[PDB]
Order: structure tokens, then C-alpha cells, then sequence
């Protein structure tokens, strides 16, 4: 494979990781959240103008679409979280336990 | 009853389970045969259908 | 929340598991999915508690990742392979992020521990749709490409998730705890046969989703949440109490109960394949359930609790929901065993 | 009676909003009852993108055009016209 | 000139790392913001011009509004950078650090197999020498999506009014 | 008029196969006749019917 589709996966795993872990903020998160979709819309676009799937050329949209359908989703409970407790501390998701 | 009405329903109830015993035994080796081979009407993964494939003339002379 | 907009957030959610086992396309699968995780958190937040909130962001966040590996393992298979079409996977890491992503959306382990907290934070209502509904997409999505499944990861998650499932049902008191890991446990059976007999697969599921609308219905019922609050109901209803005590026997897999069906069938199906060791481990490990189902048997109905005083004004009002499935769903989850040869019915 | 008092209300208090619903409520109805809808489509078609690719003579296609210009296929003199 | 894909991707990388070490989301925001561009010109480079230009707008009006909520619900009464906490500097060295080291052995050794199997040459060899005419082929393709792709538009509208109707229920307590 | 598609009277023979494809694999058997019923019905363990 082409070294820009290894760096593109490479970037995916970077913000998978860093999804994966957690500091203190949960908007973090979905900023991990959000260049994970990105990163796979790059893929997906690049495999697609490189094979010349003309027909196929409209899925990287709609992977936006509902990347940024997850990404409003995150937000609303982000705000739901801050009103609750009034950060959006990742620690203050203790009350389920087990 | 007669002693010989229970010899023979014994004689046809062995004959059923040895018929079930074999046609068990039977359809063990099919199924493994047919697993392994993929040349019989079970495990018949499916595949592209070929009626999706456009045969018209194409932008590019070479296809 | 409106009722005509919790109904159709419901249909929302059965229309994109109908489009995850209805599509032919890798992409209309993970539209499916999307669908089902937007439609699924506010039905989650129904009722609105901060450990209704906490639940959701949880829950979101585990779907999120499991979504986002799950089109990265597509996307893959499309670079290896040119190919949407739900077919053998034709790249063992994507077949393996695939797997792992999927495993995350049923919750098998290692990937078990969002259930008993999301579970736990949801309503009976929420609760029985996660537990029952939110497994037929992965679980069909797993069965159509049980031919590309690495056995080996299969099966490991499948007993991880066995030995998991049981030994935290054992320190639960929460019934919806209890409930989170025995799913975790059954869908652990459920996934031990699906590289082998996808029918099986099916059988468990369908068993299993009887059993858990049985249990939760009745917990509606009976408005418990804990098991000082169910060991009231034999006071004001021990008919609730003794077909909670039935429907959790069946659970624990005895003859001749239902439940036993499954467990028989996978053990058959599993000796088939020269499998010996795996079975007799999974038979074994479900004696934990067992154990739990027995402990909360015993709290409930088969020894009689201290109520409280207040009953006496409880006794004389009768429930006015009425729940039209209860009957038939407890019947179907304790006297169905003689009923087995109908497995050819799911071929 | 009714529909009379809304719209001389709706356009006394939200005048915006009555333009729009008109507007869009035209862009739905109008294109179905338009004669000129199919002579969208056929210019469309009429215009060629890619080449034409030519077909074997086997000596039985009498309307398939084998000519620079000849009278036989399609023509774009409605095109014309239009 | 040779390498321009290589060297965005290098930058997409960068930029993945720096908001993967979690600093302040504020800054973390310019790390998205780079990593579209970047990821823009690559789509770009390989002839993906609307689709290029459909990320970078995208998600330029997106972090807009996670900046909003950033001075909203994440907003530290000392906001922390790449350099100012030794876990976010480790992550983001870290991150640097192997994405150096998978770059030297993909340059350095030809054919390099972490995962995948990575050739050390251009990008521009996997390209094709095919015509496409008078057309903008991915422009076709992704305005097919009103003639061919009707259920795809259908779901993705339904989803779409869905999610608003989510975010009211949500944001309602 | 000069998108028009033509006919072309050639002489060169038709290419019997331009893509150089190889032999078609052999489809599976195809069916049989008509069904009778299982032989003691389901064998599946002790139920006899």
C-alpha cells in the first residue's frame, strides 16, 4: 500500500488511543471522537478516487453526515453532564459502578 | 398378551432405531462432507450476483 | 417526554435494527447502527436522573468507539477487497477489528463492564429494550459473516464472557445488575456456537429474549428494583413472586424447563465438532448463574421476607396496567422443551 | 370562512412566513403540472457526454444510422425550435 | 514536489497527536482545524475537490461550535497546552516520536509490514492514466446520490430530523 | 448528428472472447425430484415424531 494510506491508519489508531484515554474533559473525547470520523472519511475518500468507484463516491458524505450526527449527540449529553454537575469532568460519571 | 406381540414390536422398534442410529451417523459424514467441500445445497455461502454487471459500452475503449 | 415522540423514537430504533438485518450493503449497516445508537439515547433518557445521564454518556460513548472500529474494519475490506456486499471478510485485521467492534456493541467481554452500569442506570422499561432489543443487530451482523469469524477469538470472548457474566451476578444485590450479567453470560452461550451452527445462535436468542421479557415484565409488575423490594411482592402477589421463581429456574438452565434448550442444543452442536473441553467448561460455569437465580429464588418466593405495614392500604387496590404479553412470554420460557424438533423451523 | 380569517391573520402578524409556504408550496406543485418537465429531461439526455460507441453492421438494423448524416436516428430539431 | 501526500499526511499525523494528548479543548480545536486542511489538500492532491472542500467547511463550522462550548462546560480556570502538563507534553512526544519512527523505516527500508504491507514510493505511482472527459467524475458520482442513491437520501434525512428531534429531547431535563 | 451511434460494416471477425477468460467453473447439481417425508421424522434424540 501507498505510505499515505499508512499514515492515515496511523492517525486513526492515534485518535482511537487517545479516545480510549481519558484525562479529565469529556469534550476531549469527542474531539477524539470526531478526528477518528475524519480520519476515516480521508480512507474511505482516498480508496475511492483511487479505484474510480464513481458511484461510490457519495459515502465519505454520508459518514460526515452521521459523523456529525454522534459528534451533536455527544454535545447535547455534554451539556446534560455539565448541568447535572456543573463540569464536564469524566469523574463525575460515578454514580453506576460495577 | 402373547409372548411374540413383544418380540415383535421389539423386533420393529429395534429395527426404527438402528435405521434413526445409521441415518444419523449418515448425515454427521454429509454435513461434514458438504461443510468441507462446499459442493452440495447446504452451506452455500452466498455470493455476487452476476445480474448486477453492466455489459453496455463503458467511457474508456479498453473497459 | 411526548408519547408520540417516544414512539417514534421506538420506531426509530426497531427501523434501524430492521436496517442492519435487512440491507446487503457494509455502509447501510453502520447507517443502521447510527440510527439505532441516536434513536436508543433519548429512550434511554426517558426518565431524566443524573444516573440516567451518566448511563447515556456511557452508553454513547462505548457505541461511538465500537461504530468508529466497525466502519474502520469495513472501510478496510473495501481497500483489500473492492467490496460493500456482506460477504467473507477478505482481511483477517479488518475480520478482527470487525469482531472486536461487534463483541463491543453485544457487550461480551472484555468489553462487558458499560452493561451492569448502563443497566443499572435506566429504567425497567429502558432496561428490558437494551437487554433484549439492542442485541439482534450485532447478533445478525455476527451470523452473516460467522464463515470470516477467527474461531479462536470467538470462542475466548465467548467463555471470558461465560466465567464474567457469572461471577458478577454473584456480588449484585440490584436485580437490574443480576439481569446485566446474566446477558452477559447468555450472550457469551449465544456467541460460542456461532462459528459452528448459526441456527443454535438463533434458538439461544430467541429463548433468551422470552426469558429476559418474562423477568422484566414481571420486575414492572411488581415495580421491584432490588431484592428487599421484590421479597414485598409475595405479600401483596405471590403469584408474581412464584412465576419470577419458575422463569428463574428456567434461566438457570433445568430440565425441564425451557432454558435447558439452549444450553442442550449448544453442548450438542459443539460435541458435533470434536469439541469436548469447551462445552463441559461452559456447563460447568453456568452453575454461578444458577447460583444467583437459587439466592434471588430464595428472597423472593421460596422463603417469605418481613414486610412493612403499609401493604395492608396496597392490598386493596389492584394494578391497572396491563402488560397482554406476560402470559404467553412466561409460558413460552418455562414449558417449551418438548418442543425442540421445531429447531428446523429457523433453518 | 375560516381559511379566510388564518390567512388575513397569518399575513397581518407573520407575513414571512405565509410567503414562504407559498413559495415552497409552488415548487412542489407547479413541476408536476408543466409541459416543459419532459423537455427538461430529454436535453438532458440530448447532450452527449461520452462517446457513442458504434455497433457491428450485421446487415438487419434498419433504422441504426451507418452515416455521417444521414437521415436515419435521432434529431435534435425540437432542440431547435425550443 | 514529488511527495506533497506524504508530507500532509505527516502534518494530518501532527495534528491527530495534538489533539490526542487532550490539551485544552480550545487548543485542541486547532489541532482539528489542521488536520482537516491538511486532510483537505491531501483529497485534494488525489483529485477529490468537493470532497476536499466538503470536509474542510464541515468541520470548520463544527469545531466553531465545540469552541463555543469549550469557553462553556470545558473552561479551565488555567487552560492547559501541549506544554503545560508533563502527561499532555508525554502523549504529544510520544505521539511524535512514532510517527518519526514509522516514517524513517517506511523511507529508509522500501517495504515496510507493521500491519499492513507499506511500499516506500511515491503515491503518485498507484494513480491511473485514464481520461475522464468533460467530466468532474466525483462531482458524478456524488450527485448520482439524488438519482441513484433515493434510500440513501431517504434514511439520511430521516436520521437526520431524528437527530434533531434527539437533541431537543435531551436538552430539555 | 455527430452523436448519433452508427453502423459499422467491418470484415474483422467478432472477438470470440476479449476478456481471455478462463473455463467457467462447473455450477453444482442442480435439484431433484419430489419431496417425501423424513424417514422416522425428526431423529433428534428420543422424540419419535
Amino acid at each position: 500500500m501507498p505510505l499515505v494510506y499508512m499514515n492515515i491508519i496511523m492517525a486513526f489508531a492515534i485518535a482511537l488511543a487517545g479516545l480510549l484515554m481519558y484525562r479529565s474533559h469529556l469534550m476531549s473525547s469527542l474531539l477524539c471522537l470526531e478526528g477518528m470520523m475524519l480520519s476515516l472519511f480521508i480512507m474511505s475518500t482516498l480508496i475511492i478516487l483511487n479505484t474510480h468507484f464513481t458511484l461510490a463516491n457519495m459515502m465519505p458524505i454520508i459518514l460526515l453526515v452521521f459523523a456529525a450526527c454522534e459528534a451533536a449527540l455527544g454535545l447535547s449529553l455534554l451539556v446534560m453532564v455539565s448541568n447535572t454537575y456543573g463540569t464536564d469532568y469524566v469523574q463525575n460519571l460515578n454514580l453506576l459502578q460495577c | 398378551d402373547g409372548p411374540e406381540k413383544n418380540y415383535e414390536k421389539t423386533m420393529a422398534i429395534l429395527q426404527i432405531e438402528a435405521e434413526k442410529a445409521e441415518l444419523r451417523l449418515k448425515e454427521l459424514e454429509v454435513r461434514r462432507l458438504m461443510r468441507a467441500r462446499g459442493d452440495g445445497p447446504w452451506y452455500q455461502y452466498p455470493t455476487i450476483d452476476k445480474a448486477l454487471i453492466d455489459h453496455s459500452p463503458k467511457t474508456t475503449p479498453d473497459n | 417526554m411526548n408519547p408520540i415522540i417516544y414512539t417514534t423514537l421506538i420506531m426509530t430504533v426497531m427501523s434501524g435494527t430492521m436496517l442492519v438485518m435487512i440491507s446487503s450493503h457494509w455502509l447501510l449497516i453502520w447507517i443502521g447502527f447510527e440510527m439505532n445508537l441516536l434513536a436508543m439515547i433519548p429512550v434511554l433518557m426517558k426518565n431524566f436522573n443524573p444516573r440516567a445521564t451518566e448511563a447515556a454518556t456511557k452508553y454513547f460513548l462505548t457505541q461511538a468507539t465500537a461504530s468508529m472500529m466497525l466502519m474502520m474494519a469495513i472501510i478496510i475490506n473495501l481497500l483489500y477487497s473492492g467490496q460493500w456486499t456482506i460477504t467473507k471478510m477478505f482481511n483477517p485485521v479488518a475480520m478482527t477489528m470487525m469482531t472486536m467492534a461487534l463483541a463491543m456493541k453485544l457487550g461480551l467481554s472484555p468489553f462487558h463492564f458499560w452493561v451492569p452500569e448502563v443497566t443499572q442506570g435506566i429504567s425497567l422499561q429502558a432496561g428490558l429494550l437494551l437487554l433484549t432489543w439492542q442485541k439482534l443487530a450485532p447478533l445478525s451482523v455476527l451470523c452473516q459473516i460467522s464463515q470470516s469469524i477467527n474461531p479462536n477469538l470467538m470462542l475466548t470472548m465467548a467463555m471470558l464472557s461465560i466465567l464474567i457474566g457469572g461471577w458478577g451476578g454473584l456480588n449484585q444485590t440490584q436485580l437490574r445488575k443480576i439481569m446485566a450479567y446474566s446477558s452477559i453470560a447468555h450472550m457469551g452461550w449465544m456467541t460460542a456456537v456461532l462459528p459452528y451452527n448459526t441456527t443454535m445462535t438463533i434458538l439461544n436468542l430467541l429463548i433468551y429474549i422470552t426469558m429476559t421479557l418474562a423477568m422484566f415484565m414481571l420486575l414492572i409488575h411488581s415495580s421491584a428494583t432490588t431484592t428487599l423490594s421484590l421479597s414485598h411482592t409475595w405479600n401483596k402477589m405471590p403469584v408474581i413472586t412464584s412465576l419470577m421463581m419458575v422463569t428463574l429456574l428456567s434461566m438457570g438452565g433445568l430440565p425441564p424447563l425451557s432454558g435447558f434448550m439452549p444450553k442442550w442444543m449448544i453442548i450438542q452442536e459443539m460435541t458435533k465438532n470434536e469439541s469436548i473441553i469447551m462445552p463441559t467448561l461452559m456447563a460447568m460455569t453456568a452453575l454461578l448463574n444458577l447460583y444467583f437465580y437459587m439466592r434471588l429464588a430464595y428472597s423472593s418466593s421460596l422463603t417469605m421476607f418481613p414486610s412493612t405495614n403499609n401493604m395492608k392500604m396496597k392490598w386493596q387496590f389492584e394494578h391497572t396496567k396491563q402488560m397482554k404479553l406476560l402470559p404467553t412470554m412466561i409460558v413460552l420460557s418455562t414449558l417449551v422443551l418438548p418442543m425442540t424438533p421445531a429447531l428446523s423451523s429457523l433453518n | 370562512g375560516r381559511i379566510a380569517s388564518f390567512l388575513k391573520n397569518a399575513w397581518a402578524k407573520e407575513p414571512v412566513l405565509v410567503a414562504s409556504f407559498a413559495i415552497g408550496g409552488l415548487a412542489i406543485i407547479l413541476p408536476s403540472l408543466s409541459p416543459y418537465t419532459n423537455y427538461a429531461i430529454r436535453i438532458n439526455r440530448a447532450t452527449p457526454y461520452n462517446y457513442p460507441v458504434p455497433l457491428r453492421d450485421d446487415g438487419n438494423m434498419p433504422d441504426v444510422p451507418s452515416h455521417p448524416q444521414d437521415p436515419q436516428g435521432p434529431s435534435l430539431e425540437w432542440l431547435k425550435n425550443l | 514536489t514529488m511527495y506533497i501526500a506524504f508530507i500532509l499526511s505527516t502534518i494530518f499525523v501532527i495534528g491527530f497527536v495534538g489533539f490526542s494528548s487532550k490539551p485544552s479543548p480550545i487548543y485542541g480545536g486547532l489541532g482539528l482545524i489542521v488536520s482537516g486542511g491538511v486532510g483537505c489538500g491531501i483529497v485534494l492532491n488525489f483529485g477529490g475537490s468537493f470532497l476536499g472542500l466538503m470536509v474542510f467547511l464541515i468541520y470548520l463550522g463544527g469545531m466553531l461550535v465545540v469552541f463555543g462550548y469549550t469557553t462553556a462546560m470545558a473552561t479551565e480556570m488555567y487552560p492547559e497546552v501541549w506544554v503545560s502538563n508533563k502527561t499532555v507534553f508525554g502523549a504529544f512526544v510520544s505521539g511524535l516520536m512514532m510517527e518519526f519512527c514509522m516514517v524513517y523505516y517506511a523511507l529508509k527500508e522500501e517495504e515496510v509490514e507493521i500491519i499492513f504491507k507499506f511500499n516506500g514510493l511515491g503515491d503518485w505511482v498507484i494513480y491511473d492514466t485514464g481520461d475522464s472527459g468533460f467530466f468532474s467524475e466525483e462531482a458524478m458520482g456524488i450527485a448520482a446520490l439524488y438519482s441513484y442513491g433515493t434510500w440513501l437520501v431517504i434514511v439520511t434525512g430521516w436520521s437526520l430530523l431524528i437527530g434533531v428531534v434527539v437533541i431537543m429531547e435531551i436538552t430539555r431535563g | 448528428e455527430l452523436s448519433k451511434v452508427t453502423k459499422v460494416k467491418t470484415d474483422r471477425p467478432l472477438p470470440e472472447n476479449p476478456y481471455h477468460s478462463r473455463a467457467r467453473p462447473e455450477p453444482n447439481p442442480e435439484a431433484e425430484g419430489d419431496l417425501k417425508p423424513a424417514k422416522h421424522g425428526s431423529r433428534l434424540f428420543f422424540w419419535t415424531m
